[PDB]
């Protein structure tokens, strides 16, 4: 039943006695459910070190992965170019998922097409789909560029993108000069970040490979910036802001910041902003190229060093205090521009915040996960704050990255209780936060189910989730935040210390029990 | 509005396409005639999508794992193949359930074989066997396993039926291999069919020679309600208040034992015809169990359904039916009194999957609203047959609509409200058109049944009449 | 009582010729036979139908829209002696996925009930190299129960036989499929019959028959027929009748025991390969 | 100016043997050569290496878990005349996806700079049953620019030539790969040389060399050697040097015009 003036949605509607009664009857009557005592016993077992050993012996099963597949990243890369339509050669189910996944994180339209290869295209190849698809997409959505990647079915059968695209042109399905860069993006290799690297290198190659002869390093006096897979709008924005503040000429290669944040003013804008084709064509004339997320930009780096002949600086992601300092000094060195008083002051304001909050941060223990560059930047900044990373997970990390993070941990007395996991998932991480409980988790929305599991053991075992990363689906507008630079470090620091204080208030809110420590001033 | 004008709009919008696509899309767009009984004379459906036109459709895996099998709560469902498909589909659909997740229920979890390149090249049957051992080790209370194929499994010829049989026997477990590789068929729809057949072949006959279940004459099953935001629960409560016993619901909050008990019921109540008519026909052919379509969207359809269902039984049930209808009458009348004056005359366009585009029309009409365009991603012509009589004359019908078409149609028809999916939502909000998600219920619901109608009405009003929609134009422009 | 057989062996060793002549001989003695072509070249039923074509399952699926729109009547055709013929179809070389074509085709035949039980034999004619799971579709459970491997007394043909047996062991142990023997399609090599008989023993099987190299085969082939239809009383026609009878009466069905490369080299050396 | 070449032809026609014997002769001349085996049975370099075990890219990847963990010097070996040998590898028959194995292996070689170093030649040795896109990996842009098709005077072998040429066309029209010639690996048929010369012209290419049938080829193979290594002064060894010289000096690179199965039947009757 409903009271018309206080209508109940599913929660708390189904807490009503008649629904509870009906659900009890359904369970007991027909579900043949294990008895509750058996369920409790198994749950308790899944929190143990014995279960953890079984859990970490897994060789074949993955449970709750913390990665996605290549073409997701290719699509995001392609969205960063002016009037460019991402186009995924292969099966259309993929594209419905890519668009939805991004819709939910950015709360924005995400435009991408498929050429809808079906069973007979698997068998005969997708050449005809590419021909009709390119002509159709061009006629209908009028992009200036189509950026082609692949789904796994087209990768198994070896559809030759290059050949298929050139035959579409030779047979007049699309104009010969119409830009159609491409990249093979097999989902059974690496992860979504690998797809971003592959797509970018494909686009870079398409615009520069054949015209290197008239290029001269340094002649346009700019620095190229390659952001990598990035889902915080604030991160594109803060890099542009700091470089402009320094008076450094720059070119951000793949810049989806406008198309992922169009105004609601009465019109739908399928495209907005982005890196121009002229910017890509002119990129070899830059002083140098900086890669913001080097641990998934290795193919790009090979191309940029070997073909554009840029001496790509060996720089970590600009996260936290030290690595933002190093980023600015290297940009200063490359461009000849001094670091301006305004950025020096910003730095000092982050340091001020660190001094102001250090007592609540000291010794706090974290589990965390995400992509390799993001995770290592977060680990580095946690150490700067006097926090203890304890469980560091990167499902899509590799052995060289893991050794690099171990070295960062070893360089700080706050890294002594930390372990780095690669190729492990969030079901592994679940065991870890039970057997070696941290104070908080820092991760994406998938972490909410771990928090739920830990609370069921008991309030004193609950590990609250702090949402930083991708995807974030169960809060609104966090994609607008910043994690890079001094600005991102300030946002992260604020989120951490106030997560700590929020939990302490919750734990001290008990009238005449714990509220002796419910201080007004912290 | 006006038949010649709608036909004019269709031809104008079609002008942008190359000839091949233009010729095809022409067959998938129609101006309704409620008179017409054979929709094949008016619209074509369930055909392959044109390449590069931004279809809204998904794949057979979505139709099998995402829709039919995924909701079954005490089984573990393996997304078999690379990591992508299971991750994008993890907990995206609100098929609600009661359980202890990770212990006796597993719906929100993502199990996968995470195929790597060596698995493609050397095949994944050995990995799948080992994966099944590890599932049994770490999740001992699971009551069965399904193996949901992604694209590569279908190409490379892995023998998942043999693996399911051998491991099934070795562990005395029901293991269900499903060939729902995403390039099969043309949409989610063939996934429904493949999944229904897998239930038929591997699960449904398990209790064929068991007589220990005590059946009654009032035993029914809810077929094809996936309990979105609790939809099936707010339907099941009405059937049971009417004196019927709901032995199973397929597959929202469903359990494998409910599925196995379903051949013992007296009548199959089918809500989603599209996804479950296959197993419904099977059950009538093998078990002799009749089935009937019903509609619990809004009071008019719910009331009509309750009486139709009750007439299938005896006088005692028909008496209880009228008593249920009497109980809820002042509740939905208060909903109408409150919200119908706020919504009267407003015009809605819908685009959804294979059922809701016709099924929710009655509910909109109970609020005095008018559905001026509707269409489906993956319906067949027997769906459009049921749609044309539900829609007004000279309303617009569109099958497998393109992103471009849908936008152009909306610009000319200018609905007050649009009901579609997440990939449509943010496009139309930017055009200043109130939008309701009619797959996820926009994280609201239930919408089925009497209790659901109150929420549906509240939601339509909250969005259509929200103060944000007056604010899109800057005053200085 | 319906027997399903799959024919394997190196490309160009003579699988399709031997299979169709064998099948014609079988029909000629009154057997009801279906041939399922599992080779994307799609020439496995040419000699039975007369004309060099037959519309394939995959191309008819592409014509009709999807496989779901396909009717059995459109792709299953009768030829010599009422034998039923069907081709999987597949791509031209170097594009697409021939393996999936075989998977799709065989699932379709199963689903549409082409295995009627008005059949005494089903023969699958399979691609030489067997480079993926799809080309093992014919020897999964409830498909072919007997495998015959065509080879000859040449090194390359015998290695292929041995390599194919490696792949067989997996399906023989998961299911019920067995190796019924080696068919020696002669290349007129020295001591060819003893050499194949010896390889057969190593594997644990038999040489079920020795087929002579006869240019009456090339004659019938350009005439697009089997030898059985072309010249019923050629000596080569009697050879296929002999092979046909042996297959019908065969009871030797084993799990093969593949040998090593060193073993195969030693065997050929035993039979004079290094002699000039 | 490294020249990349791919060898195709009817199953069993002599692709691998011809390729290795050719390459031995090139190396004997002082050419630096790499052979890339593109066949899951991994028998493309057996006659060049023949000493010590060869490990394939796919096998080594499986052991290491992924291709990224693999190093080029683990799978790339030098044999007779310093010819560098590498095998894609792949599954045993009837399981997995050998096509993808070839894609993966050639991608690896490209990424790890195999095509650096100053090679004069790279040869891809492919299997006879080119059943998918993966087995045409060797003729994509930036791979083989020259195709040699091994055939003979037998019908099946000419039909294979034509049908392979058919498959070549979509890559030739879209890139720079071209047919370089037919290699007649003789089956001692009547007027074989004239007949293959004839097929060459219908296609628009040439018969670059007629290789006699000589059982010394098989005796060398049994010893796991090329004729060049096994018996450097044999008549057949001279044939391969002759073949190698033509390949070195060849400039004829064309797009194939496949003919009807009817024209082929015309050819074979008229001879
Ligand atoms: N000129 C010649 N004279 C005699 N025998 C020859 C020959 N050339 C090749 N052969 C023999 O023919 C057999 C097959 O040779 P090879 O293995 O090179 O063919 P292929 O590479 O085309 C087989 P596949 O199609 O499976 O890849 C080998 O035993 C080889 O020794
Ligand atoms: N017994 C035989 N005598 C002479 N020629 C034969 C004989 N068997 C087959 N051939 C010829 O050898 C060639 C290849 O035979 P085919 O059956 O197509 O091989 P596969 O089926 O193994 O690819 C055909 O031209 C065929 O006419
Ligand atoms: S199953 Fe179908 S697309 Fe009948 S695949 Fe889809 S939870 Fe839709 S219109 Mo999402 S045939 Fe259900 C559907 Fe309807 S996922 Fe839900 S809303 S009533
Ligand atoms: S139709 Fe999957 S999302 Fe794709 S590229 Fe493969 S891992 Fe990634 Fe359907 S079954 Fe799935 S969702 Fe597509 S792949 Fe096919
Ligand atoms: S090897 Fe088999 S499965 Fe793999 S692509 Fe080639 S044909 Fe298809
Ligand atoms: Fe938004
Ligand atoms: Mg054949
Ligand atoms: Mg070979």
């Amino acid at each position: 039943s409903q009271q018309v003036d206080k209508i109940k949605a599913s929660y708390p509607l189904f807490l009503d006695q008649d629904y509870k009664d009906m659900l009890a009857k359904k369970r007991d009557g027909f579900e043949e459910k294990y008895p509750q005592d058996k369920i409790d016993e198994v749950f308790q077992w899944t929190t143990t070190k014995e279960y953890q050993e079984l859990n970490f012996q897994r060789e074949a099963l993955t449970v709750n992965p913390a990665k996605a597949c290549q073409p997701l990243g290719a699509v995001l890369c392609a969205l960063g170019f002016e009037k460019t339509m991402p186009y995924v050669h292969g099966s259309q189910g993929c594209v419905a998922y890519f668009r939805s996944y991004f819709n939910r994180h950015f709360r924005e339209p995400v435009s991408c097409v498929s050429d809808s290869m079906t069973e007979d295209a698997a068998v005969f190849g997708g050449q005809q789909n590419m021909k009709d698809g390119l002509q159709n997409c061009k006629a209908t959505y009028k992009p200036d560029m189509i950026a082609v990647s692949t789904t796994c079915m087209a990768e198994v059968i070896g559809d030759d993108l290059n050949a298929f695209i050139n035959n579409s042109k030779k047979e007049g399905f699309i104009p010969d000069e119409f830009p159609v860069p491409f990249a093979h993006t097999p989902s059974f290799v690496g992860s979504h970040v690998t797809g971003w690297d592959n797509m970018f290198e494909g686009i870079a190659r398409y615009f520069t490979l054949k015209s290197m002869d008239d290029k001269v390093v340094g002649s346009n006096k700019k620095i190229n910036i390659v952001p990598g897979f990035e889902t915080y709008l604030g991160n594109f924005r803060v890099i542009k802001r700091m470089l402009s503040e320094m008076g450094v000429g720059y070119s951000l290669l793949s810049d989806p910041e406008e198309v992922l944040d169009t105004p609601a003013d009465g019109q739908f804008r399928m495209y907005a902003g982005g890196t121009t084709q002229e910017e890509m064509k002119d990129a070899p004339n830059a002083l140098n190229t900086v890669l913001l997320q080097p641990w998934h930009l290795e193919k790009t780096k090979k191309f940029v060093e070997g073909t554009w002949k840029h001496e790509v600086p060996k720089l970590n992601i600009p996260m936290g205090l030290d690595w933002t300092d190093e980023f600015l000094m290297k940009v200063s060195e490359i461009s000849g521009q001094p670091i301006p008083a305004s950025l020096t002051k910003e730095r000092g304001r982050l340091v001020d915040m660190m001094t102001d909050s250090h007592t609540w941060l000291h010794g706090k223990r974290f589990a965390l996960w995400g992509d390799p560059d993001f995770v290592m930047g977060l680990v580095k900044f946690l150490l700067e704050l006097g926090c203890e990373p304890v469980h560091i997970l990167c499902h899509n990390g590799n052995k060289r990255w893991k050794k690099a993070v171990d070295a960062i941990l070893a360089a700080s007395p706050y890294g002594k209780n930390a372990t780095v996991y690669i190729g492990k998932d969030l079901w592994h991480l679940r065991s870890l936060v039970f057997t070696d409980k941290p104070d908080f988790m820092i991760g994406n929305s998938y972490g909410k189910f771990i928090q739920r599991d830990t609370l069921h053991k008991g309030k004193e075992f609950e590990v609250p989730l702090i949402r930083i990363g991708f995807p974030i689906f169960d809060r609104h507008h966090l994609h607008r935040s910043t994690t890079l630079g001094y600005e991102g470090a300030m946002q992260i620091l604020t989120t951490l210390v106030n997560s700590i204080l929020e939990r302490l208030d919750e734990e001290t809110r008990g009238m005449q029990a714990t509220d002796y420590n419910h201080d007004l001033v912290r | 509005m006006s038949r010649e004008e709608v036909e004019s709009l269709i031809q104008e919008v079609l002008e942008v396409y190359p000839e091949k696509a233009r010729k095809d899309r022409n067959k998938h767009l129609a101006v309704n005639d409620p008179a017409v009984t054979q929709s094949k004379k008016c619209i074509i459906s369930n055909k392959k999508s044109q390449p590069g036109l931004m279809t809204i459709r998904g794949c057979a895996y979505a139709g099998s794992k995402g829709v039919v099998w995924g909701p079954i709560k005490d089984m573990i469902h393996i997304s078999h193949g690379p990591v992508g498909c299971g991750q994008y589909s993890r907990a995206g659909r609100r098929n609600y359930y009661i359980g202890t997740t990770g212990v006796n229920a597993f719906v929100t979890m993502n199990f996968t074989s995470d195929f790597q390149e060596k698995d493609i090249v050397f095949g994944g049957d050995k990995k799948l066997a080992k994966l099944i051992d590890e599932v049994e080790t770490l999740f001992p209370l699971n009551k069965g396993i399904s193996v949901q194929s992604e694209c590569p499994i279908g190409l490379i010829g892995d023998d998942i039926e043999s693996v399911s049989k051998v491991k099934g026997a070795e562990l005395s477990k029901t293991i269900v291999p499903v060939r729902c590789e995403g390039f099969r068929g043309v949409s989610q729809s063939l996934g429904h069919h493949i999944a229904n057949d897998a239930v038929r072949d591997w699960v449904l006959g398990k209790r064929d020679e068991d007589t220990t279940f005590a059946s009654t004459p009032y035993d029914v099953a809810i077929i094809g309600d996936y309990n979105i935001g609790g939809d099936a629960w707010s339907s099941r409560i009405l059937l049971e208040e009417m004196g019927l016993r709901c032995v199973a619901q397929w597959s929202g909050d469903g359990s494998i034992s409910e599925i196995e008990l379903t051949p013992k019921v007296k009548l199959n109540l089918v809500h989603c015809y599209r996804s479950m008519n296959y197993i419904s026909r099977h059950m009538e052919e093998k078990y002799g169990i009749p089935w009937m379509e019903y509609n619990f969207f809004g009071p008019t359809k719910t009331i009509e359904s309750l009486r139709a269902i009750a007439a299938k039984f005896d006088e005692s049930i028909q008496k209880k039916c009228e008593e249920v209808i009497a109980k809820y009458k002042p509740e939905w009348e208060a909903v109408v009194a409150k919200y119908r004056p706020r919504l009267e005359g407003k015009r809605v366009m819908l685009y959804i999957g294979g059922l809701r585009p016709r099924h929710v029309i009655g509910a909109y009409e109970d609020l005095g609203m008018e559905v001026v365009g509707t269409g489906y991603e993956f319906a067949h012509n027997d769906d459009y047959d049921r749609t044309m009589k539900e829609m007004g004359d000279s309303t617009l019908l569109y099958d497998d609509v393109t992103g471009y078409e849908f936008e152009e149609f909306v610009k000319r028809i200018k609905p007050d409200l649009i009901g579609s999916g997440i990939k449509e939502k943010f496009i139309f909000q930017k055009m200043g058109i109130p939008f309701r998600q009619m797959h996820s219920w926009d994280y609201s619901g239930p919408y089925h049944g009497f209790d659901g109608f109150a929420i549906f009405a509240r939601d339509m009003d909250m969005t259509l009449n929200n103060p944000c929609w007056k604010k899109l134009q800057a005053p200085w422009e | 009582a319906m027997r399903q057989c799959a024919i394997y062996g190196k490309g160009g060793i003579g699988k399709s010729t031997t299979t169709q002549n064998l099948v014609a001989a079988l029909a000629e003695m009154g057997k009801k036979v279906m041939i399922v072509g599992c080779d994307p070249k799609a020439d496995s039923t040419r000699l039975i139908l007369h004309s060099k074509a037959q519309n394939t399952i995959m191309e008819m699926a592409a014509e009709a829209g999807t496989v779901e729109d396909l009717e059995l009547e459109d792709v299953l055709k009768a030829g010599y002696g009422g034998v039923k013929c069907v081709e999987s179809g597949g791509p031209e070389p170097g594009v697409g996925c021939a393996g999936r074509g075989v998977i799709t085709a065989i699932n379709f035949l199963e689903e549409e009930g082409a295995y009627e039980d008005d059949l005494d034999f089903v023969f699958y004619d399979v691609l030489g190299d067997v480079v993926c799971g799809g080309f093992a579709m014919p020897i999964r459970e409830n498909k072919a129960q007997e495998i015959y491997i065509v080879c000859s007394g040449e090194m390359m043909a015998m290695y292929a036989a041995n390599n194919i047996s490696k792949g067989i062991v997996k399906y023989a142990n998961s299911g019920s499929v067995r190796l019924g023997g080696l068919i020696c399609n002669s290349r007129n090599t020295d001591r060819e019959d003893e050499l194949i008989i010896a390889l057969a023993n190593k594997l644990g099987t038999q040489m079920i028959h020795f087929v002579p190299r006869d240019n009456v085969v090339q004659r019938a082939e350009i005439r697009r027929m089997t030898v059985i239809e072309y010249d019923p009383k050629a000596k080569q026609a009697d050879e296929y009748r002999a092979l046909a009878r042996k297959v019908v009466d065969n009871k030797l069905l084993v799990i093969p025991n593949p040998i090593t490369m060193d073993e195969l080299e030693e065997l050929l050396m035993e039979f004079g390969i290094m002699e000039v």
